[PDB]
RNA sequence: GUACUUC
């Protein structure tokens, strides 16, 4: 019982999960915690990283990588995770959303003056 | 010169006369012939792939092209086989 | 894993000796025992490769 | 077409103004000496030199008499002493207090001199009773325009009251009479690593190459040590230190991995690890590790790394005889290596010290090119002030060097009673110096 | 010396008994030669002999 | 150590500097540069930075120059792709000069450096730090005050007045071309009308003339002094002169200067003075 | 510090305008080139002579010690 | 390609663990999960024969940070925000307990 | 040029690239006595040299 | 002894 902190997990959720030999994997993305979790339905997907969010700040977009990191899967409750494994298990294309104020440029009417 | 006690200097200089019958297109031919050239100048690249298994090592040394490394530095294979065989190894 | 001429170990998170300075076919960690080896590692290969930098020339100057 | 001012300038000339001064271009002049010297007061914690003898660290030593095989193990009681507090307020004088001017203070031809309080905190026994006491330490020369002199919020009119400049200046001490101005002092950059090449290494280092990078930490209250990495040509790196007129040459790897648990792939992977291709990564960190293995095999965890370290380093900072390894080992490597990140910087700390040593491998790979030395890409400038609470800090430590002296002394000759006594306090705080302001 | 750079040594005190004066009636207090400006460069002086010379007319 | 460079344009003046053996060592700051001496507790600098699209530094696992390695002062928060250094190199532009940011300082150093020509280790450097300076800059996007520090200029280009000022190839103009001078050589009328050996050479007689130190006399002590009494404010001089205050310290005269060889008895390195100035105090001192 | 009467080069009688040159700033509105040569100067060294004058005496008489404050 | 959101959740089960590059995973014995409820802060540690697990989620900066995960398949092409908190960890050994005096 | 040469075990790990380089540095095809390079200027005054 | 300045 290291460290002393509040309570042990007690809540566990099953993933559907089939294995299939086009293929079913994960997808995880990278966002600040000022971010749309709940009130974003929809979220366009595209091919490299060309894109940006239309909501109320509107200055977004989602960067991808290429170029490890193992994620447990808790198949059921007693153990609460396990080991993602299909012959570990690696990944593709990494997700990181991030967010592009787009830089007010270009006014060359009043700095050049005769 | 006047109070180092001039010995074996950065930059030694000696000027050598020439007759009149040589010419330029000749001269050249003593300059690279009396000119040391260093051995490690006539190499491309130096991969070397390092195995094990006892250790073992196999050293490729890529070289120039006949016509570069020959008629630039005047040298062949009498003197660069020679010396790379009882200098280098 | 298996990374150039080095092996590492997961059961105890660090690096072995080398197999040829000790003895063969049994080689153990350094802080804990553990069965080891498989005796089937790998034919260790390895390749350097000058960057080209100190081999300055004449010819090295006009194959700019 | 800028026109001299004749009626505006009578008008200044006639008398200055009640509110805020003109011109404050020439009042934000001094803004460096000015606010380097109030910036010890003014900021959370009370300042530098609050937070300096804050992180001060406690010291303690034992007496000759004993309690009652762990009898006689037991050599003596305890008794602890610490800076807790250090505060310059304001100038005074007497025989209530009196205030004192600058302008009568040059034509008194002595040196404006305030008065410092410190509060200990004597403790005794890992804390069961705490002998509170009070004394001070002498005046402090403070300058003008400070946190203790009156002219920091004065009217300039009300200078004109008090002989002084209409458009007073400031911030300069004076001393015997005469004025005195403290010199900006130059430093190289704090908090990044620098790529100097220079053939010096090889002269103090046996058939050692001509590569180098440094860093130069910074604790909070600005004092500092410098901490460098020379380059071998056997493939090996080691860092040095510096101490009282004192070098340490030690390899990076019993250093690097002994602040807290890191001994696993996580150096390997902090490592450029993108592409296994180039092998002058793998010579070299396998010659590394190579030579950390066949020097004591028997040294795989950073809990006995830091025994070793504290037990080769026991009796360098004067930490004994209670602080055991475990303790001095931790006490001395927080101080020695990257003070900057300061306590609990472990997490990260080899993560700044892994990405300096790569970027000497990156030095020494041939693809960056080295800095200068006295070039303004790392030039940094100390304000003088800066560094007169930096000697402040370092010169109060004296005080407590004196009294565990004075202590350790009088316990060879005995007589030396409990010192729970608040006249053996005071017995013992007459004999130690005082003076800090001569 | 000026702001310009250029220096100079009092020489001998003398009067306007034998300086040359001017048509207005003037009288030049100090004089420096003409012959440091072929090395020494001092034009400042001349552009700010006329704009001092505007700037007091 | 002794020579000058290019860097040290706008931070320290190179026109200030005695003669001699001090020549390079010491060298005043600039005119308007300023000095950080206190750091602002932030706390929010990561916490817009990792929130902008910047990787942790606990899972990131990389190094070489093909990541930009992000440096906070002291402390580190990871490396991330160039072309993120590249957008963030100028998204922390605007976020700086843009006032409704309360997690940013005004007095932030930032900087950014390219890979290529094998320069030293790239990254995104954060400073601010104690003994750190600043100096004035105008940023063109939506013109407003800003300052920058001895990284900035090293490789963004500046424009030093608004006619050099051309397309996309600038990030920040200069107000003044004159505040790299010093307070001599900016008081010093036409300083760019004279030589670099005469800015070096009257350095020293600027900062070695005998004005009047201030108003205090009967309630100063110290051992030597100097005073004139005719001061006389400059006709020509700077809006310097009235910004510093500078007519309440009146260190010379205006005197006419007749540019002739009638005297002889100087050779471009002597004077000659009127005995009539003399006898109205010409340059009366005691 | 002082006028300086009797200019060095022109010799005028010029430590009397003084005051006079105020009040024409005071309550004449009249610019520097027509007041100033109201006054009666000519010349040019008696120009920027009256016209350079800095008066720093009232900055050398805010100090009186023989008066409280 | 505009794509919709199915499920969410309020409580964490899942979680991304970071040891170091090429673990075999060896899957023999499972290691406990403590949590917290500040938020956004949990830990784990094991147990085995020579290895201990030991890893926190960012005490320094949490709270202020989130990763997500899903999953999609050809037919389906959607995906299903779920709460991941990342977590690092060190493998620790035990070769403790000896001291000079 | 290629060759290959065989080390037993009581050396593990040594430096390729660097061994080599000094080598490289160190052999010379010709040793002329205390002369390494000549050039042939152009001649001063018609004096050829 | 330490610092400062003159061509
Ligand atoms: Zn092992
Ligand atoms: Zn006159």
């Amino acid at each position: 019982s290291i460290p002393d902190g509040f309570k042990k997990c007690k809540h566990l959720k099953n993933f559907p999960l089939n294995g299939d030999n086009k293929q079913q994997q994960v997808w995880l993305i990278k966002f600040p915690s000022n971010v749309d979790i709940s009130k974003l339905k929809s979220l366009p997907v595209d091919f490299e990283s060309s894109t940006t969010m239309t909501i109320d700040k509107h200055d977004y977009k989602i960067m991808d990588d290429t170029d490890n990191m193992t994620l447990l899967v808790p198949s059921e409750s007693k153990e609460s995770l396990k080991i993602a494994s299909t012959a570990p298990l690696q990944f593709d294309k990494v997700f990181s959303v991030s967010e592009t104020a787009k830089i007010p440029a270009i006014d060359y009417s009043k700095v050049r003056v005769p | 010169i006047v109070m180092t006690a001039s010995a074996a200097i950065k930059t030694p200089q000696m000027t050598l006369p020439i007759w009149n019958d040589v010419s330029d297109e000749q001269a050249d031919t003593f300059c690279k012939s009396i000119s040391k050239v260093l051995l490690s100048e006539v190499i491309d690249k130096v991969i070397v792939t390092e195995t094990t298994g006892a250790r073992s090592y196999v050293i490729h040394m890529r070289f120039f092209d006949n016509n570069e490394y020959s008629e630039e530095y005047d040298v062949s294979k009498e003197e660069l086989q020679n010396v790379i065989s009882n200098q280098f190894i | 894993s298996v990374v150039g001429s080095l092996i590492f170990c997961l059961d105890c998170g660090d690096l072995l000796e080398n197999p040829n300075a000790v003895l063969g076919s049994n080689v153990e960690c350094s802080q804990c025992k553990a069965i080891y080896p498989k005796s089937q590692f790998s034919n260790l290969k390895v390749v350097t490769t000058t960057a080209d930098d100190a081999f300055p020339s004449s010819l090295r100057a006009k194959k700019s | 077409t800028a026109d001299f001012r004749t009626l505006e300038r009578e008008s200044r000339f006639i008398n200055p103004p009640k509110d805020k001064s003109a011109f404050p271009l020439l009042q934000e002049a001094v803004q460096p000496h000015i606010g380097s010297f109030n910036a010890l007061t003014e900021g959370p914690d009370g300042g530098l030199l609050n937070l300096g003898v804050k992180d001060i660290g406690e010291k303690v030593i034992f007496d000759g008499k004993p309690l009652n095989i762990s009898n006689s193990g037991y050599l003596g009681n305890k008794l602890s002493v610490s800076v807790e507090q250090v505060s310059i307020a304001k100038p005074m004088s007497n025989d209530v207090e009196r205030k004192v001017y600058p302008s009568e203070s040059r034509q008194r031809l002595t040196s404006y001199r305030g008065k410092l309080l410190l509060k200990l905190k004597w403790s005794v026994n890992n804390g069961e009773e705490n002998l509170f006491e009070v004394r001070d330490c002498g005046g402090l020369p403070v300058m003008l325009q400070s946190n203790r002199c009156h002219l920091n919020k004065m009217s300039p009119y009300e200078l004109v009251q008090h002989k002084e400049e209409s458009d007073e200046i400031g911030g300069y001490f004076i001393v015997n009479g005469i004025e005195k101005l403290i010199r900006m002092l130059i430093v190289q950059r704090r908090n990044h690593p620098m790529a100097i090449i220079r053939p010096s290494f090889a002269n103090r280092g046996a058939s050692y190459s001509h590569y180098g990078i440094q860093i130069r930490s910074v604790r909070p209250d600005q004092t500092s040590q410098t901490n460098v990495l020379h380059y071998l040509n056997d493939g090996q790196v080691t860092f040095r230190f510096s101490w009282r007129k004192n070098e340490y040459l030690v390899p990076v790897v019993m250093i690097l991995k002994a602040l807290c648990h890191t001994s696993d792939r996580e150096i390997f992977d902090g490592i450029i690890g993108n592409d296994v291709k180039d092998s002058f990564l793998t010579d070299r960190l396998e010659l590394l590790l190579r030579g950390f293995k066949k020097r004591y095999p028997h040294l795989q965890n950073r809990t006995q790394v830091l025994q070793y370290l504290g037990d080769k380093f026991r009796v360098v900072f004067q930490a004994s005889p209670d602080q055991s390894d475990l303790e001095v080992g931790q006490e001395v490597l927080d101080r020695i290596v990257l003070v900057h990140l300061g306590k609990d910087g472990s997490q990260d700390k080899f993560r700044m010290l892994l990405f300096m040593i790569r970027k000497l491998y990156s030095l020494v790979a041939g693809e960056c090119s080295p800095d200068n030395p006295d070039a303004t890409q790392h030039q940094e400038v100390l304000l003088g002030g800066f560094l007169y609470g930096m000697i402040l800090k370092e010169k109060i430590d004296e005080y407590l060097q004196n009294i565990i002296a004075q202590v350790r002394m009088d316990i060879n000759r005995g007589m030396a009673i409990n010192f729970k006594d608040k006249r053996y306090m005071s017995r013992v705080l007459m004999r130690v110096n005082e003076n800090i302001g001569s | 010396s000026s702001r310009h750079g250029q220096k100079g040594v009092c020489s001998r005190k003398w009067p306007t008994i034998d300086m040359p004066f001017s048509e207005t009636g003037i009288q030049p207090d100090i004089i420096i030669n003409p012959h440091a400006f072929p090395s020494r460069m001092t034009i400042g002086m001349f552009v700010e002999s006329l704009a001092g010379k505007a700037g007091a007319l | 150590v002794r020579k000058l460079l290019p860097e040290s344009w706008g931070f320290l003046c190179p026109v200030h500097t005695p003669d001699g053996s001090p020549c390079g060592l010491l060298n005043h700051f600039a005119h308007k540069c300023r000095i950080s001496t206190q750091q602002s507790d932030v706390s929010r600098i990561p916490s817009i930075l990792y929130s902008l699209g910047v990787a942790p530094a606990s899972h990131t696992f990389a190094a070489g120059p093909s990541l930009c390695c992000v440096q906070i002062d002291g402390k580190i928060i990871g490396w991330v792709s160039h072309e993120q250094g590249k957008i963030i190199a100028d998204t922390l532009r605007y976020w700086k000069v843009e006032g409704k940011t309360p997690g940013l300082p005004i007095d932030l150093e930032i900087g950014y450096v390219p890979p290529s020509t094998r320069g030293q280790y790239p990254g995104l450097y954060l400073f601010g730090g104690h003994s750190r300076m600043l100096r004035p800059v105008r940023y063109l996007p939506l013109d407003k005050e800003d300052i920058v520090g001895p990284f900035e200029q090293v490789y963004m280009n500046i424009a030093v007045t608004p006619q050099e000022i051309q397309n996309n190839v600038h990030t920040h103009v200069e107000f003044t071309p004159t505040n790299i001078l010093s307070i001599l050589a900016n008081l010093t009328p036409f300083s760019d009308f004279n030589q670099s050996p005469r800015n070096m050479y009257q350095c020293q007689m600027g900062k070695q003339t005998m004005g009047t130190p201030g108003v205090a006399l009967c309630h100063r002590s110290d051992n030597k002094l100097y005073r004139l009494q005719t001061g006389q404010t400059p006709i020509v001089k700077a809006n310097l002169y009235d910004d510093y205050g500078m007519d309440n310290f009146p260190n010379g005269f205006n005197a006419v200067v007749a540019v002739i060889s009638y005297t002889g008895y100087d050779m471009d390195d002597a004077m000659i003075i009127n005995k009539s100035a003399d006898e109205r105090g010409f340059g009366y001192g005691t | 510090m002082i006028v300086p009467v009797r200019c060095f080069s022109c010799g005028k009688v010029v430590g009397d305008k003084w005051e006079s040159y105020l009040n024409l700033l005071q309550e004449d509105e009249l610019d520097e080139g027509t007041a100033l040569s109201r006054l009666g100067l000519k010349r040019y060294c008696c120009r920027r002579m009256i016209l350079t004058h800095v008066d720093l005496i009232e900055k050398f008489l805010r100090y009186n010690p023989l008066e409280k404050r | 390609s505009e794509i919709e959101i199915e499920s969410v959740q309020d409580q964490p089960s899942v979680a991304v663990g970071s040891f170091f590059k090429g673990f075999r995973a060896p899957s023999d014995t499972t290691f406990d999960l403590y949590k917290k409820k500040e938020k956004d802060e949990f830990v784990l540690h094991g147990e085995n024969e020579r290895l201990e697990y030991e890893g926190y989620t960012d005490s320094s900066s949490q709270a202020s940070n989130q990763y997500v995960v899903g999953l999609f398949n050809p037919e389906k092409k959607s995906i299903q925000l779920y709460k991941a908190p990342v977590l690092v960890s060190k493998v620790v050994s035990k070769s403790s307990k000896n001291l000079r005096g | 040029c290629e060759f290959k040469l065989e080390l037993a075990a009581d050396t593990e790990k040594l430096l390729m690239v660097n061994i080599v380089e000094e080598i490289c540095r160190k052999s010379i095809i010709r040793q002329i006595p205390h002369i390494d390079r000549c050039v042939h200027p152009e001649p001063e005054n018609g004096k050829r040299v």
